[PDB]
């Protein structure tokens, strides 16, 4: 399973962009909560990845095998933020069926 | 139901009293006030005292709120130089979860940063707010000029701190003064036994005596505010004495033979000494009472006028000359039995209530440890006796002064002048 | 502050309510020594202080 | 040719030199500096100061303008606590419309409320750029510690008085202080004939003395304002001798003693008795220098300081100690000698440029209503002696002091202390 | 002409809905940068008596004739004020023309 994950990472394609896994999140609300919530450095490494992307999408291009982003090394930054953002979000629900 | 008052081992001071009343009240008092902060992290209390409705180590900022609004009771939090209260109250049979919502807020708060970068913003509001009167700044630029270091930092965030208030300068506040030692919890309507338990769930953790602060230090001074106002305003104060003194005592008889607010609407306040001396010679609209603002350390005990900018000299010279007659021993004895008579008064009518009840108590319990009867006060303050009064205020006539002055200044005096 | 400053106590106490007129809504410019300040400015020559 | 004085029977003073420069200047110079106001009308001559390019009666706005830019000549006003100048400067060619105009904008403003209520923006976004800097803040803060009603008036306009400035303010305050008998007019480049001719045309409504200012008080105060800045800007200064008084040089050759500043870029290091004492113990960045302010009734002088605001304590009082040692007799003819060579180097380089010159004949004008040539100073600088040097030295060890403070002050020390 | 302009001042009507004649100008740029230029308590009587004029014009009524505005009365305000602007216009225009 390790191994075949590996094998999707590299068939989604995302890694060759030197993108993370999340930064191809949509951009909900609870997403932007969570972006909102990042530090400034995570922040701006962020854009800067996106900025990067978009660049090289617009030349059709990808970057050197080097420079692409290994499964292993790929941070989930936003995840931590988020799950808190998921989680109010849900309290504040269940109160107010309450 | 005398206060049981009760010192746990740790140092916490745990009392009740339980009233059976409808609404219950309960509060916690910490040494943690605007003194104990130093010139690298001003303001961190008034964030502090605006961050408590937070996310906790066991609650959101979402289910503190609804919680506490669900049940209708209140969460208050009352700040001075030295000390901080949280205060909840409600209906007897919501006090349980009322407690666990407001030890979750003493003991394990979580300072987020997101949160604290949206509460910077409530804090320039409530600074503007509360000056939006000239008393308030004219205190803290009093306070200010009188003191060097630790009761000249302000109740209220400096503008430049705005921004750069950090959740790590919040926990290392919390962490350093936010302990056992310093900490009395205050239940009136409520058993003391639940108070001990909730006081071994919480406030046991945190034990240390915390971090002590500095001596604070007299200055002297005058720091005079230009800026158009239709009145003056002008304090002018010298060092007084302490908490725990007999002389604290005769400040307090002094303040009330001097004049300490008026009892009728639409007085004249006819007996203060201040307003009969100011008002046998100005025929202007005035203001003119004794300030007296005592703390465990040090006190500062003066005058206080509002006046029109042009005779806003002579008033002040006349009032200070009304001090400088009861520091020559022009009194009588009928004028200090009235003194008294109003100190003990206002004494027993600020804890009649079960709010001014609950403080008490719990300044008590930080201040000396022990419970003092309203009874045990009334003899103690006839204990002071004329010739004290005489000496405090020469020690007010003779002290050097800070003054702090605001409005049309032209023609309010200075010191050297005063 | 209860029976040592009366009248005067609310100025000595803040009072967030937390839970449970009105503040009127309360500038960035373009871009040591020691003499005394002289201030300068021209019509159309931008203004300076050579202190 | 020499410099050329006449004093007009209404008591204006005309000065001229005809050195045929291609470019020639034409100054005005009045006794209406910020001094003059009172509480009532403070931030008046910043208006008036900021209003030079206003429609006066004679020259709409428009024309004031574009016939200055049409020639491409300069108007400027510089302001001092005591005086104002308005100066205009050209080719010779066009200097007959530049005394026009300027002229116009000294004797018959009209100070529309339109036109006023447009600059009062304006004066804020001055006020902003001017104070960018911590010396100018730091210096205002001095001057209001240190005097009690005239010298302690600001330059620039306080925050509250925006706003509030009238026309009719700046009509009484125009009419009571642009009088004659306090103008000079100066012109390099010119004709003395001209400047005699166009100070009929104008110069010829006010023939008063004008209002004469009260004499400035001392106060003395020590303020402390913390800003954040890394640096606690610091300025420690005494009543010293007047404009006039042969004091005054010992005093300017006393700053010079202990150091003017930096006379190397990048390199300005041990060039000062004070830079010296500090660099002995202290190896943090700092900026150590001596102060020095007088005016025509009242001087200041002390010691400024920039440091990191830990050192900020003792680099103060190695400073302070500094100027004890000179206040004891502690020093060399050769540093006296070499502190005169500064001061007459100074003096000589002030003057060498044209505007500068223009504004040196100015204030003798309205001072002493005489021109000294340069020469003439450079002797009595060095009548001051060493024993002068001393004597003014102990003078500012002993008068009272006024320390105005900024940046992370938690060890800068008081007066006291001090 | 005298009684002829009184004549015209009635046949007019302003005055019948208690309007001055400077409150009657069209606002083009000048009359703005006049009216801009006068001070607090005018223009405040100005923008009363055009809301009351308009208040007047939709119910179709006119004041009494004792609340009219007599033809002798009538304060040209304004004008002090325009003129400037037209002066200060023309300055202009003439210094670009040359
Ligand atoms: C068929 C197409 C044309 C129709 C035109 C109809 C016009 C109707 C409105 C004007 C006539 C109103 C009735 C005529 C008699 C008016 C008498 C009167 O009381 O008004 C006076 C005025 C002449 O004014 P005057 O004599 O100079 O001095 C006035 C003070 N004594 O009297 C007049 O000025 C009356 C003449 C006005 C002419 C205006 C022409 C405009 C073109």
């Amino acid at each position: 399973l390790d191994g075949f994950r590996k094998w999707y990472y590299n068939a989604a394609g995302f890694n060759k962009l030197g993108l993370m896994r999340d930064d191809t999140l949509h951009e909900t609300e609870d997403v932007k909560e969570a972006i909102r919530r990042l530090p400034e450095d995570l922040y701006n490494d962020r854009m800067f990845r996106i900025k990067r992307a978009l660049d090289l999408t617009m030349r059709h291009q990808i970057l050197p095998k080097d420079q692409w982003t290994k499964y292993e090394e790929d941070k989930f930054y936003l995840e931590p933020y988020l799950k808190e953002v998921i989680r109010e979000r849900k309290e504040r629900e269940e109160w107010a069926k309450k | 139901q005398d206060l049981e008052f009760t010192k746990l081992p740790n140092g916490l001071v745990i009392a009740s009293l339980e009233n059976y009343a409808p609404l219950s009240r309960i509060g916690l008092f910490v040494k943690a006030g605007s003194r104990y902060e130093d010139s690298n992290n001003l303001g961190t209390s008034h964030l502090l005292r605006l961050a408590s409705s937070l996310t906790t180590k066991g609650a959101s900022s979402f289910k503190i709120t609804r919680g506490i609004e669900a049940v209708g009771g209140k969460l208050s939090v009352t700040a001075t130089r030295e000390n901080m209260a949280y205060t909840v109250e409600g209906i007897r049979s919501d006090i349980e979860i009322l407690m666990e919502f407001l030890l979750n807020v003493t003991t394990a708060p979580e300072f987020r940063r997101w949160e604290v970068a949206a509460l910077r913003s409530q804090l320039k509001i409530d600074k503007a707010v509360a000056f939006q009167n000239s008393q308030t700044r004219i205190i803290e630029n009093l306070h200010d000029v009188a003191y060097k270091n630790a009761l000249a930092n302000p109740l209220y965030c400096p503008d430049y701190r705005m921004g750069k208030i950090t959740s790590e300068e919040l926990h290392y506040f919390v962490q350093n003064h936010f302990t056992s030692a310093r900490m009395a919890l205050v239940g009136l309507g409520v058993s003391h036994s639940v108070l001990k338990q909730v006081a071994e769930q919480f406030l046991n953790m945190r034990g240390g005596l915390g971090l002590a602060g500095a001596k604070a230090k007299y200055r002297g001074g005058e720091i005079r505010e230009q800026n158009g106002d239709n009145l003056v305003h002008a304090a002018i104060v010298a060092e007084s004495a302490a908490i725990g003194n007999a002389e604290a005592n005769a400040f307090s008889v002094l303040q009330h033979l001097l004049g300490a607010g008026p009892h009728i609407k639409r007085g004249n306040n006819t007996t203060s000494l201040l307003s009969q001396s100011v008002a046998k010679g100005s025929h202007q609209p005035f203001d003119v009472s004794a300030f007296n603002a005592s703390y465990s350390d040090s006190g500062l005990f003066g005058i206080y006028t509002i006046s029109q900018a042009a005779a806003a000299g002579e008033v002040i010279n006349a009032a200070y000359n009304q001090v400088k007659a009861v520091a020559q021993g022009n009194l009588s004895s009928a004028d200090v039995q009235a003194a008294k008579n109003k100190l003990k008064a206002g004494y027993l009518m600020s804890v009649e209530t079960s709010e001014g009840f609950l403080s008490e108590i719990g300044s008590q319990a930080l201040a000396a440890g022990s419970y003092m009867p309203p009874s045990t006060v009334l003899q103690q303050i006839d204990s002071v006796a004329d010739a004290d009064v005489v000496k405090a205020a020469k020690k007010f006539v003779s002290g050097k002064k800070s003054m702090a002055a605001s409005g049309n200044l032209g023609h309010t005096p200075f010191l050297d002048e005063l | 502050v209860a029976a040592r400053s009366g009248p005067f106590a609310p100025v000595l106490s803040a009072t967030s309510r937390g839970v449970a007129g009105a503040v009127p809504a309360a500038p960035v410019l373009d871009v040591a020594a020691a003499r005394p300040l002289v201030a300068t400015v021209g019509l159309n020559v931008p203004a300076s202080v050579r202190f």
